[PDB]
This record gives structure tokens, sequence and C-alpha cells, in this order.
């Protein structure tokens, strides 16, 4: 049945077992995110949605922390803001300076949430430079610029679970982890066009457009 | 780094057929038996190991054969194979020199061992010999730090090394003969202080049965 | 430094002043708002002549200079337009803002 | 650039993010001024604890007391301290920076004595 | 003064159709269209400035992230009919080619202050 | 005084391999003497002996082991049908840690009996021992011993005749240090890439194959049969309160004789070193610092490490931890910054790359450490680096990020003057450096950066 | 109910209230972004006219228009307010009721549920 | 602004006719010259625009090297 908890002072009632981010959304509190999506499995790899709950010592992933009776949640603590800035700082470290040429520009979540929660400037000026990633050909519909991938696995989650096209996945480990097919294979499904909308950054893009 | 893209060449190509030898087959049955019947995809790692034993390296044909055998989509097998570093996706040769260069190793001369190997074999750590006969590799901790200077060939550890001794080990390997199975030019039996045993100097071990909790 | 911090004591003073004004004309003043150094009085359209006279003419206020008059179109409200009056008191070096409301057919009393 | 704003190691942007620490606009209607008159203020309370305080807040927020009755019940201490000044005089229109004028005369003036234009400092 | 579209030393255009100049222009003077060039580059296929709407504010020049649109110091281009004042891509590139040296003077002088 | 453990009190005599690992030799040691009656006794008795013992996970977590196995048995455990499971973390990979290798190679049967005993405590149907892959020969050793145990009938469908079913298998991981994490371990066993899951759900509620499972270090399971036989109070007698028992202490680095021994907990450093490893190479004056526990733990300075104690508590008090008790000593001849940079390279190579903080932060830490190793940096970049560590610490999915952040913080806390001297060496010696290692004529030309050293090309 | 023509005191052309249809709606959650900040206001904009919407000038290639409302769009705080405004102006309107995401409970642990039968699909993470 | 850091006088007429206003303007010339000189003598160093790139655009040398600055520039001008 429906349980009760408080989020930023408010009182919000939600079905038991739901994720904390569903409660926040229901209560009118905005939480940043990238990897979470309403139609996809929960992933919790972007770490953007951190919040503080009094029981936990460290901030918790809001998309994957189940709600419990009497839970007290603060989304506006100094620690939370510092956490969002830290996460964004790390996210943009290897992101290419491609906005004037990225099709996502003007409707990019990385832009909007960097502007809303990130720092005004950057600290990364390394003479070794950034990481770069090969581009991958996955058919005539979805153009790929994989330098921009932030590894949210929305594309993988959708292609596997929703459309049943398991050719998409993540290869390698650590920094060199690449989304792709590991060999030249088209993303062949009649629903492929949707990874264009799911990819929060311009990594996957409409090719005829 | 980690290469995470496969590019088809005439060798290491999907059309190349790879099948398990009958002994390797029976072994594969035996290894799949260990996991629950519905969860038999858990056996991909041992099966890929078997493939890399039968054939020199983990080729795309091996990955696809394993994927067919466990009725998994080959992309999952690709993710597994590329995630684990002990999977060798390029061909190598008969002996695979693996220097440990984590801090305990360097604190006792793994740079000297590394130089000795590189002088004997001009090749860089990633490269292999033009004879294919040796392949070098810089590796993280191999789990024997008590013998800080140490190395592995294919499966055997060789520890407490010396540059003047690493060269000699190398030429013994080059001739074809294996000098010693023991880790070192014998100075210790593999874990005790060089000054000999300081404890456990008893001719026979004490039975635990002499000490009883009375709880039974 | 946060630039709003310099206004704190003055915001308190404006609050006290607005409290006095409401207490003085409870028949007219529907409410006030205070933002840094700008005080606003909200009045109904019928209250404009009395409140403007009190502002212009009371010894403690003396808002002798009309600065501007304008309207702001809020299409969500039942009364679209809100009419704004800004006054200036050269005697006291202070400003005040007075709001009313109107519609496309109900007029406001002129303060000419 | 200016220190500490250009520092690479100790400035989190949210500590110097002045746009989003902006002062809210404080709206006071007659009910709120009532509540201030009866129940006092956070700085100097005139309210009882427990359910009594909450119910007093409630019935003022419902309309139990009007503003005029509020003023009538209001004692001498509260009127003088919290509506007028402690001396009973009304408060003067506040000024942010009071300016004290001085008139410059003689040689330091802009124009000599005859002209109808004076120098205020 | 008048507008001109710049090239890279290699002679490839600098404008990559990012359309920030189009978005910032306070007079809505600029009209741009784009698509994948045959060699795969992101380039413009139409770039017009209506010189009779422009207010010569120089925002378009502050905006462009590759210094492609610039404003020359040229003021002597008065025309006898209005249709000559509707610059298309070809005209603006020709202006860039013609004024590149003076543009380099102004850039060398002011770039540290932008 | 703590230390100087009696040879009779030593847990396993076979550390030194003189007696042998044969099943008959283990019988001589007394293993499997009383398994029938131990199994017969109720699981509550096993877990309660553990609670009396105060056993805490010596993999490094330290979460109380008795309570941990308690969570495996919820009140309505009977309702949740399906196989309960147990898992053993044989995947030691912590740089400096060789204890578990000694445990599996020297005393294999103790692990299998402890697996059965703990599984009885947790009502597990089967066990999986997850061995790292470079560990081949002792994987064979363990498999031989497990075969002996099957053939004797002590492990199997009829365990010692008690009617309690147990199967024990060997799973080999293949070169991924993140798989040591319990949840990455469970995933790798399941047949995926070893990317940890998020907790909650904890392994007990949802674990291996979706079934309730528990992941435990090998030596904490290994000590369990001897603990049960000899009693909890005897085990508590050794080591101070809440830090009780005797642990393996692999010792490596710049000591005169590197060693592997077992010893009472809460022994002093100085005594441990000089008694077991012939002392620091060059004597106690020649000591720069010591890393108590493996690479994941902040390094100790010379002055404070003289009086420090080897329990969890004292090391946590001096702002470090026991970890896997893999002490690494560094003498004054060696460079500390080179060692810490190598640890950072290790963590960069070891991140699974799932969560953005770890994935993008380990590489930043490596890039900064190279420049500090050459000195190609400004002195404020030290404080910048500290904040970079704090970007990672609390925000990752698993504790690999914590481990990545910690060694650098220890380095900054203790050896910042060394970094400052090396930066002066870069400035006077080579040139003036801006933030991130750029220099006056450092530019980009025809695809590369020319004009500057570029550390870590 | 609806103000007829010729007692509107706005002075707008009669054609606006005679043969034009406005539409009132809430903006849909964009599929490209997860943010929802634009979706709460009630927009009001005019349905296009066939002949006068947009043509191409035969000189510089621009988008000519004869519809003077093609760019106008009002914002309202609520559906009833928009209805009242359109009625007070005499505009024929249509309401497009918004669509929202149906709530469902999402558990991270659901990714690891034990399967008693054959696996329907290999989740991968 | 910096009207509190600089010294100047304010001319005030008395008859309120065209001639007084002319005198006032003519003396405001002088006061403006005084203020200009003071600012010429006291111009300090530092930034000229507020140093938060969420309000004012970043310098072009950052915009072409730094990711955050490029994002903020893009958004500010779009
Ligand atoms: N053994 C090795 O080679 C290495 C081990 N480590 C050690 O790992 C430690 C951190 O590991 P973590 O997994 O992050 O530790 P942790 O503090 O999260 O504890 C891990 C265990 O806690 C148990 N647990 C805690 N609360 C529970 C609850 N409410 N219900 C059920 N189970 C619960 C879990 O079952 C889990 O296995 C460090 O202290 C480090 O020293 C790290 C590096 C190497
Ligand atoms: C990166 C990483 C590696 C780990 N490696 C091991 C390991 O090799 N062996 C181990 O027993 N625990 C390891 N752990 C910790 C275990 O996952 C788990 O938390 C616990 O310590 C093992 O159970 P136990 O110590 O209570 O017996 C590791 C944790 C992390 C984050
Ligand atoms: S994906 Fe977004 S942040 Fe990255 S370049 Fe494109 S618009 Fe900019
Ligand atoms: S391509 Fe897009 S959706 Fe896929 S992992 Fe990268 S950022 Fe996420
Ligand atoms: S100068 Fe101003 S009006 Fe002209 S094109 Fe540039 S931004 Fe637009
Ligand atoms: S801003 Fe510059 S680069 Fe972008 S479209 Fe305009 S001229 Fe081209
Ligand atoms: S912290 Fe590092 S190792 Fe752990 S899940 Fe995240 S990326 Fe992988
Ligand atoms: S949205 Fe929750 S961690 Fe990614
Ligand atoms: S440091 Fe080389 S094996 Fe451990």
């Amino acid at each position: 049945a429906e349980i009760e908890l408080t989020i930023d002072g408010h009182k919000v009632s939600i079905e038991a077992g739901s994720a904390l981010i569903q409660a926040c959304e229901k209560a009118g509190v905005t939480v940043p995110r990238y990897c979470y999506h309403d139609k996809l499995a929960i992933a919790g790899n972007c770490r953007m949605c951190l919040v503080d709950v009094e029981r936990a010592p460290k901030p918790v992933a809001s998309c994957a922390y189940p709600v419990a009776p009497g839970m007290v949640v603060r989304t506006d603590t100094e620690r939370v803001k510092q956490a969002r800035e830290n996460v964004m700082e790390m996210m943009l470290q290897n992101h290419p300076l491609d906005c004037p040429v990225c099709d996502q520009g003007g409707e990019c979540d990385l832009q909007d949430q960097s502007m809303r929660y990130g720092r005004d400037r950057g600290r990364f000026t390394e003479i070794t430079g950034k990481r770069s990633t090969e581009d991958k050909n996955i058919g005539p519909l979805v153009k790929t610029s994989m330098n921009r991938c932030i590894h949210c696995t929305r594309c993988v989650r959708f292609a596997n679970d929703i459309a049943g096209a398991p050719e998409l996945g993540s290869s390698g480990r650590g920094n060199d982890m690449q989304i792709g097919t590991y060999l030249e294979k088209n993303l062949n499904t009649e629903l492929s066009g949707n990874v264009i909308d799911l990819c929060p950054v311009g990594a996957l893009t409409n090719k005829p457009y | 780094h980690i290469v995470s893209v496969h590019r088809n060449t005439e060798n290491n190509n999907p059309s190349i057929p790879f099948e398990f030898s009958p002994e390797n087959m029976k072994r594969a049955e035996e290894v799949i038996a260990k996991y629950p019947p519905q969860y038999k995809k858990a056996a991909v790692m041992p099966l890929l190991d078997i493939g890399q034993r039968q054939l020199g390296y983990t080729s795309i044909s091996v990955m696809n054969y394993v994927a067919k055998l466990l009725e998994m989509p080959p992309m999952r097998v690709y993710e597994v194979a590329t995630f684990y570093t002990m999977y060798n996706r390029t061909p190598m040769g008969r002996y695979h020199l693996q220097i440990c260069t984590t801090t305990p190793c360097q604190l006792c001369g793994s740079d000297g061992i590394m130089e000795a190997v590189q002088n004997t074999l001009n090749i860089k750590p990633g490269e292999t010999t033009k004879d294919n006969l040796f392949t070098l590799s810089e590796v993280e901790c191999l789990g024997a730090c008590v013998n800080a200077p140490m190395m592995a060939i294919n499966d055997d550890y060789y520890e407490d090394l010396t540059p003047e001794g690493t060269v000699k080990l190398l030429e013994d390997c080059k001739a074809g003969k294996m000098p010693t199975p023991g880790p070192e030019n014998h100075v210790r039996r593999d874990c005790e202080p060089a000054s000999g045993q300081k404890v456990l100097l008893s001719k026979e071990p004490h039975n635990v049965a002499d000490f009883l909790q009375e709880g039974i | 430094v946060n630039p709003a911090d310099r206004y704190l004591q003055h915001v308190s003073d404006l609050h006290q002043y607005a409290k006095y004004i409401m207490a003085a004309l409870p028949k007219y003043i529907q409410g006030f708002s205070v933002w840094k150094d700008e005080l606003t009085l909200h009045v109904a359209p019928s209250a404009v002549i009395p409140v403007t006279t009190f502002l212009r003419d009371n010894t403690s206020t003396q808002y002798k200079s009309i600065i501007d008059i304008t309207a702001v179109d809020y299409p969500s409200r039942e009364n679209r337009f809100e009419v704004v009056y800004n006054f200036l008191s050269v005697r006291h070096n202070s400003r005040i803002r007075l709001k009313t409301y109107a519609t496309e057919v109900t007029p406001v009393p002129s303060i000419t | 650039s200016s220190y500490p704003t250009n520092d690479i190691a100790e400035n989190p942007y949210w500590k110097r993010d002045h746009r989003r620490a902006y002062p809210q606009t404080a709206f006071f209607d007659q009910k709120t001024v009532t509540g201030l008159l009866e129940l006092g203020s956070e700085a100097t309370p005139r309210i009882a604890d427990g359910e009594a305080g909450t119910k007093a807040l409630a019935n003022i927020a419902n309309g139990g007391v009007s503003f005029t009755q509020a003023l009538g019940k209001s004692s001498k201490d509260v009127i003088y301290g919290e509506v007028l000044t402690v001396n009973g005089l009304p408060p003067v229109a506040p000024t942010l920076a009071p300016k004290q004028w001085k008139i410059i005369e003689g040689e330091a003036a802009i124009y000599p004595k005859g002209y109808p234009c004076r120098t205020f400092h | 003064g008048e507008h001109a579209l710049r090239r890279y030393p290699s002679g490839e255009e600098r404008c990559i159709a990012c359309k920030l100049c189009e978005a910032i222009c306070p007079a809505l003077a600029i009209t741009i269209d784009a698509e994948e060039r045959i060699d795969g580059s992101r380039r413009t296929t139409k770039y017009d400035i209506d010189m009779t709407k422009c207010i010569y504010c120089g925002y378009c020049q502050e905006s462009c992230p590759v210094d492609a649109i610039v404003e020359t110091p040229n003021v002597e281009y008065a025309t006898e009919t209005r249709e000559e004042l509707l610059y298309n891509k070809e005209k603006l590139l020709a202006n860039g080619d013609k004024w590149e040296l003076e543009l380099q003077y102004a850039l060398d002088a002011d770039a540290p202050y932008r | 005084q703590y230390g100087g453990l009696k040879d009779q009190d030593r847990i396993f005599q076979n550390l030194y391999d003189n007696y042998g690992w044969d099943l008959a030799s283990a019988r001589k040691q007394g293993d499997w003497y009383k398994t029938k009656e131990l199994i017969l006794k109720g699981d509550t008795w096993i877990i309660d002996e553990i609670k009396k013992s105060g056993l805490r996970g010596r993999g490094g977590a330290g979460f109380p082991s008795g309570l941990k196995w308690s969570f495996m048995n919820p009140p309505g455990w009977e309702k949740n049908e399906g196989p309960r499971y147990l898992v053993v973390n044989a995947d030691e990979g912590e740089p400096g840690t060789c204890k578990d290798r000694e445990i599996m190679r020297k005393d294999p049967h103790k692990l299998v009996e402890g697996c059965l005993l703990a599984g009885r405590a947790m009502n597990a149907t089967a066990a999986y021992i997850y061995i790292r892959g470079e560990f081949y020969n002792e994987a064979a050793v363990l498999q031989t011993a497990i075969n002996e145990a099957y053939a004797a009938g002590l492990i199997g469908k009829d365990a010692c005749g008690s009617g309690y079913d147990f199967d024990v298998y060997i799973h080999r991981g293949m070169g991924a240090y993140v798989c040591g994490e319990e949840t990455s371990l469970i995933e790798s066993l399941e047949g995926k890439a070893g990317k940890p899951r998020l907790k909650p759900p904890f392994p007990a509620g949802v674990g291996l194959f979706g079934r309730p499972s528990t992941v435990t270090n090998v030596e904490t399971v290994a000590v369990a049969p001897t603990i049960l036989r000899r009693g909890g109070d005897w085990f508590a007698s050794f080591g101070r309160e809440r830090n009780s028992g005797t642990k393996l202490f692999c010792i490596s680095g710049n000591v005169n004789e590197p060693c592997t021994v077992e010893e009472e907990m809460s022994i002093p450093l100085r005594e441990l070193l000089e008694k077991h490893c012939g002392g620091i190479k060059g004597g106690w004056d020649n000591l720069l610092g010591v890393i108590p526990g493996g690479c994941s733990v902040p390094i100790l300075p010379k002055n404070i490490c003289e009086d420090v104690l080897m329990d969890f508590d004292a090391l946590k008090d001096v702002q470090s931890g026991l970890g896997t008790a893999a002490v690494i000593v560094i003498n004054k001849q060696q460079d500390v910054i080179r060692a810490i940079q190598r640890f950072a390279a290790f963590y960069k190579h070891e991140s699974c790359g799932q969560c953005t903080p770890c994935r993008e932060g380990t590489t930043w830490l490596l890039k900064a450490m190279d420049r500090f190793r050459t000195g190609q940096a400004k002195e404020r970049e030290i404080d910048m680096l500290y904040e970079l560590t704090k970007d990672i610490e609390g925000h990752t999915i698993c504790a690999l990020g914590d481990a990545a952040a910690w060694p650098i913080q220890g380095l900054i806390r203790n050896f910042r003057p060394e970094m400052e001297t090396r930066m002066k060496k870069f400035h006077d010696e080579v040139g003036a450096v801006s933030v991130g290692g750029w220099m006056k004529d450092a530019r980009v030309e025809k695809g590369k950066v020319v004009g500057a050293p570029l550390p870590g090309v | 109910d609806n103000v007829p023509a010729h007692e509107i005191v706005s002075g707008a052309p009669a054609e606006l209230s005679r043969n034009r249809v406005v539409r009132i709606y809430q903006q849909a959650k964009p599929a490209t972004q997860s943010g929802e900040y634009g979706t709460f206001a009630w927009r009001l904009d005019w349905d296009i006219v066939d002949v006068a919407n947009r043509w191409e000038n035969d000189l510089i290639g621009w988008q000519s228009s004869g519809d003077y409302m093609q760019a106008t769009q009002m914002k309202f705080t609520s559906k009833e307010s928009a209805i009242k405004f359109a009625n007070k102006q005499g505009w024929d309107f249509y309401i497009q009721e918004p669509h929202h995401r149906k709530f469902r409970v999402k558990q991270y642990a659901n990714n690891f549920v034990h399967s008693y039968g054959k696996l329907k699909h290999i989740r991968t993470k | 602004d910096a009207y509190d850091k600089v010294d100047f006088d304010v001319p005030v007429g008395m008859n309120g006719d065209c001639y007084d206003r002319y005198l006032i303007r003519m003396a405001e010339f002088r006061q403006s010259l005084r203020i200009i000189e003071q600012c010429c003598n006291d111009m300090p160093a530092g930034a000229v625009k507020v140093e938060d790139f969420k309000i004012n655009s970043p310098p072009r040398n950052l915009m072409k090297e730094d990711m955050e600055a490029l994002i903020h520039h893009f958004l500010l001008y779009t």
C-alpha cells in the first residue's frame, strides 16, 4: 500500500517500494539525472541524482534508493550541491568541445544541467588532453559521434529490453569502455529511431536530419 | 590500453570454423554441469578459456561458437571477452612474459628485470618477437608480492629474480628446455625468511584434537 | 559578497513604515510587499484617491513627485491590467509604489 | 581576474552563486499583519505553546479576528513599540543613504556672488 | 562596418552553420540554411544578411565560435538600389577574400581583448 | 603486551608446507575430526559462537561476520523457496595481499569444511569459490583437495552422513580486480561483465542468481572450523576487545627479509617488523613510511607509526585501516611519489568504468600524478588534486572509488614538502609551468603538442 | 457565453473572431530532454490558414507570410483562465487535454530476480 | 556606481528660468570634467565584467579550450 515520507519539508505519499526519484517527481521536487528514464530499467551509473537521507551516512542515488516509511530527504543541502558540481565536473572532463557542431545543441541535457547545477568554469587543462573514441557505423538512420557518449546505457537498455535487439552493448573496460557492436553490425530494428530521443547527448543522432 | 573494436582480417574472421576437440567437448559438458540448468550462460568464462586453450587465442570464431553453444547473443560474449584481460584477442606465441610492475615489484628491481628482458628481446612490452616465440606484457600484481622480483611465462610463476638470472632463464626458454619448475634459483621454499624458518620448528604438527571446546 | 546584504536594515525600516501605513488606513490598504529598497502598496481601484492624497500630503510621507504611471497586462487574472504608480519624495529621499487593478471596461479614478 | 574568484582549489561555485540566493519578495496581507499584532513576532513572541499557539494561528488565518479589532485590542505598549515609534510618533519615509547637504560659498564656488546659481556639496 | 565571411589559411570556410549568429542577432537580419556537404562537413548552403535590417551591433561577431563572420572597417559601400544590399553567401565570402588583410590587422590588434 | 603468538596457538601449521596438504596430513592436523557433530549442532549455535567470537570480515570490510550471516536467515526464510547460496571471495587482488594464496595452497581442506560449516549456519545448498585466474596452480591444488573431500564423502549430497546436502564448486575469474567486490563478484559468476550492482539491494535480499547469497573472504571462512572446535572465548583471548584473533600478515617492500606470518592482532609495528622481517633495510632511521594494509589505505608517516597498534581501531584512529594486513614498507632511498603514481595507474587500469565519478576520475588522478612525479605543476594544483579526490570519494557505486581517492590523500597529508621540492626541481631545472603543465612555448602543431615534456605520453 | 462580434472593445479585425480557430493546450514533455519546465503553462496559439501561412520570395529565398498571428502565443496559468480569455475575445477554440506518464513502481533489485524457468532474455547492464 | 568614490558638487539655481538652467548645465560641464579626471587618476585593475560565466560570456581563450566555458557561451548567446 501507499507509504509516507517527507522530501524537502513537504509531505508526499507514494506506493511502497517505489524509487526515491519517483517520490521526488510526485512531490514537485526536481532532481537532475541522465541515466534514469521512466520507461527503462534502473541503472544508477550517472550518479547525478544524489540526495541526502538522514539514515544513510553518504548521499544516495535517488533513482535506485527504495522509499521507506518516515524517510526524511533533503535535496538542497550544501553537500548535495557540492555533489552535483563534482559529478558534473567529472562528466565534462572528456566531453568534446562540440556544441557549435553537435546536433543536440540547444536541446542538450548536458548543457542545461551543467548550466543549472555545474560550476561556471572548468579546472581541467591537461597537456595530455582528452580521450577520443572511434566512430561506429550502425546503419543509414542513426549517425554516431561517440566522442560525446557519456555512457548512460539508455541506448543499450532500450535496444536490449524494449526492442529486443541485443546487438548493442558495451565493450571494453574503464576509460576505454565503448558503446557499440564490437564489430560492424547495423542496429537493425524497426524501433531503432528511438535511441535518437533516448540519448541525452548528441552521440546518437538522426542522420537524414 | 584495451582494444575494444574488432576488425575482420583473413585470419581471425567470422567465417573461419572453430569446433571443440572431443576431449575439450567432454570437458565443456563437465563444466556446464556445475551451474543450474537454466543459468548455463554462467559457463561462458570457462568455455572461452577452453577455446583459448585449444586455439592459441580468443578469436571471434571462438566467441561465436561459445555464444551458439550457450544460446546467448554474441554481443554478451563479446562483452565478457573484452572485459577480462586474461582473454587474449590477438594471436601470440609459445611463451608470454608477464612482468609484474606494481609498487612492491619495483621496490625490488622489476625495472631491472624489465630492462633485461628488453635487452635480450628488443621488443617493447606490447610487442612480440619476429619469431613469435616470445611475447612480453607489463602486468599488475600477480599476487606473489612476498617475492617482489617475479615473473610468469604461461602459467608458472618465477620469482626472486635477478637481471643476470632473467637473461639465463630467457635463453633456457629459447633453446626449448625449461630450466626449473621451481620459482627461483633455489634460495627459499616460497614463503619463508631467507634466514630460514623462525617459527614452526616442530617435527610434527600439533593435532587440533588435543584442544576441545567441550561443546561437541 | 551578496549584494542584497546591504539592504537588510533598510528592509526592516521599510517593513516598519509599511506596517504603520496599513494600520493608519485599514479601510484601504489591501497589502504591501518589500523587495530590497522598493515598497509596494496594493489597493483596490476605489481606494486610489484617498491613498494618493494621504501619500502626497501627510507630513511623514510627502510624496510630492509623480514619477510614472503604467499598466501590466496579466491575462490570467480576472482583472487583466494592474496599474502602477511610482512616487518620489524629495523631502525624505524616498520612493513608493502603489498598485491597483482594472479591466477592459472598468475604469480607474484619474489622479490628475 | 580577481582572487578568490580565480582560485583553482577552494571556491565551490555554489558558495558564490549570488543569482540563486536572491531575496524573495515578501507579501503581507491584512491577515498577516493581524497575526503579527496579536501573536507577536518571531523576534518577540506573544503566543502560548502547544495546541493553543497553533489554534490561535489557525483562527487568525481563518478570519476570526479582523484587522480593525486587532488594532482595537492592541495595547499601548504594542502600538507604540510595533506600529508607531517608542515615542509615539509615526515612522518617517525611510532612506537608504541619507545625504547631508553643504553649501560652498566664496572662492571655492563655481560662480561668483552675483550669479543665480549656487554650489551644493 | 560591412560584413564578411572568413576562411581558414587552407581556404576552407570557417563557418560551420552553428547558427549562433542567427540566434543572437537583435534585428533578425541573418538567415541561414545548412546540410551535410558531399565530403561530410557541416557547412552552410545559404547565408544571407539583410544589410537594411542590420543595426551593425557586432553581436554576430562576438557569438561565432570560429571567427567566421566579422565586421570589416569598411563603410563605403552605398548602393543605388536596395536589392544590392541583400547579401548572400557568395557576396559575403567575396568580401572576406577581398578584406582578409585588413581583417587580420584588426584581429591581431583586438583578439586579446575579446 | 600483544604479540608473540604460541606455535601451539597458530591456526594452520601448514603455512610453511613442511607437513603437507594431503588429506591424511590434514587429518593429522585434526581437520574433519568432528564435522559430523558440528553439523548435527544447530545453525544457531554456530552463528552464536561466531557472535561470542566477535569475528569481523577480514577481507577488509570489518562488518561483524556473525550478524552478516544472521541476515541470511530472515524470520520467514522458509517461505522463499529456491536454492539458498553461499559465495567465497577467493579473488584476492589487493596489491600487497598474498595471504589468501597461502590459505588456499597450504590448507585447502579447511576452506571446504568452513564452507560447509558456514553454509550450515546460513542454510546454503551449494558453494562457489571464486578464484582469480592468474592463480592457476593453486586452483588445481584446491580442486584436487575438493575431489578428495568428495571421494571421502565428507562433502557432497550426504555430508558426513548427516543428511545435509552441500555441493562445492570452483569458479575462476579472469584478470579483473574489481571482481573482488562482492557484487561485481556475483555478477561475474552469473556470466556478465563484473560491474558491481548498487546496494541496496544487499546480497542477502537479492544475490547470486537472484537467490539469497553471502560473500566472504577465504581466510575468515578458513578460521571458522578451528574457531568452532577451540571455542569462541579462546579466540577472543588473542587481540584486544573488538579486535580479536590472529591474522595473516604478509610483509613486503624494503624489509631485509620479506615474509608471510600469522600473529596476534594489536601487535606493534616496530616489533612485528624487527622480529619477523629482519627490520627495515638500513634500520629504523632509514624508514620513510609504511602502508598498513594494501594499496587502498593511506600511508603512515615515520613518527606516528612507531607507537601505532595493529588492530582496526588504532589504524582507523591514525586515519588508515588494516585492509588485508598487507604492510608495504618504503625506505628513504625510494621515491614515495613514484609509488603513489603507480597505485593511481593501477586504479585507472582496474576501474570497471560504470559510474562516471570513478570512470572519469581515475584518469584525471593519473594525469595529475605523472606531472607531480616530474614536478611539472604549480603548487596550488596540490590543493586542486585534493579536491579532485573528494569529487570521487563519496559518490561512486562501489568502494573502488574510495580506494582510488585514499592513497593520494595520504600522500598529500604526509609528503607535500616532497612534492614542493620536486616542483622547484621542475621550475628551476626545466622551466616555468602553468596549471596543467603548459609552458611558454607549448603549442599545438600539425596534430601534436610540441614545446613541452607532456608527462605520461 | 461567447462575446458576439462588434462589442469587443479590443479593436482587432473582425476576421479574427469570425473565421479563425485557436487551440489551447499544454506543451508535451519533449522526447529529447528529461526536463519538464516548459510543460505547465497553458499556451494559446492560432491554427494556420492555408493560403496565407508561408511562401518563398523569388529574390533572396525568404519565408513570406500574410498571417499576422503566425508568431503569437499567449501563456496562461490555467485551463479555465485560457477558456475565459478566449470566450471574452470571441475566439473559437479547441482544448487538447494533456497526457501524462502513468505511474509504475520501479525497483533496481528487479534486474536480478531469480528465474525458475528458461531465461526470457539476458539482461546485460 | 562609483559616484560615491568621486568628489563633485551639485549646482542649484534659484529663479527657475532658462538662464538658471543654462548656468546649471554650464557648471555641470565643469563637474563632469572633474569626475573624469578623478577616474583617470584612480582607475583600478581587475575584471570589467562580473566573473560568473553564467551571466556574462567567458573570454574567447577559455571558450576555445574549456568545455564548461564553451557550454556557457553557447547557452548565453542562444
Ligand atoms: N580483500 C581485499 O583484497 C580488498 C578488500 N577491500 C576492503 O573492502 C572494504 C570495503 O568493501 P565494501 O563492500 O564497500 O564494504 P561494506 O562496508 O559495504 O561492507 C560489505 C559487506 O557489508 C554487508 N552488509 C552491510 N550492511 C548490510 C545490511 N544492512 N544487510 C546485509 N548485509 C550488509 C554486505 O553483505 C557486504 O558483503 C574496505 O574496507 C577495504 O579494506 C578493498 C580492497 C581490497
Ligand atoms: C574493489 C574491491 C575489491 C575487493 N576485493 C576483495 C577481495 O579480493 N577479497 C575479499 O574477501 N573481499 C574483497 N572486497 C570486499 C568484499 O567485496 C566484501 O565487501 C567483503 O569484505 C568480503 O566479505 P568478508 O570480508 O566479510 O568475509 C573488495 C571490495 C572492493 C570494493
Ligand atoms: S552533446 Fe550537448 S554538451 Fe556535448 S557538444 Fe553536443 S550540445 Fe554540447
Ligand atoms: S550513446 Fe547516448 S544513450 Fe548510448 S551510452 Fe552513450 S550517451 Fe548513453
Ligand atoms: S551586426 Fe548585429 S544585427 Fe548585424 S548581423 Fe551582427 S548581430 Fe545581427
Ligand atoms: S555563428 Fe559563425 S560559425 Fe556559426 S553559423 Fe554564424 S557565421 Fe557560421
Ligand atoms: S566505482 Fe569504479 S569500479 Fe566501482 S562501479 Fe564505479 S566505475 Fe566501476
Ligand atoms: S539518475 Fe540516478 S544515478 Fe543516474
Ligand atoms: S607486486 Fe608483483 S606480484 Fe604483487
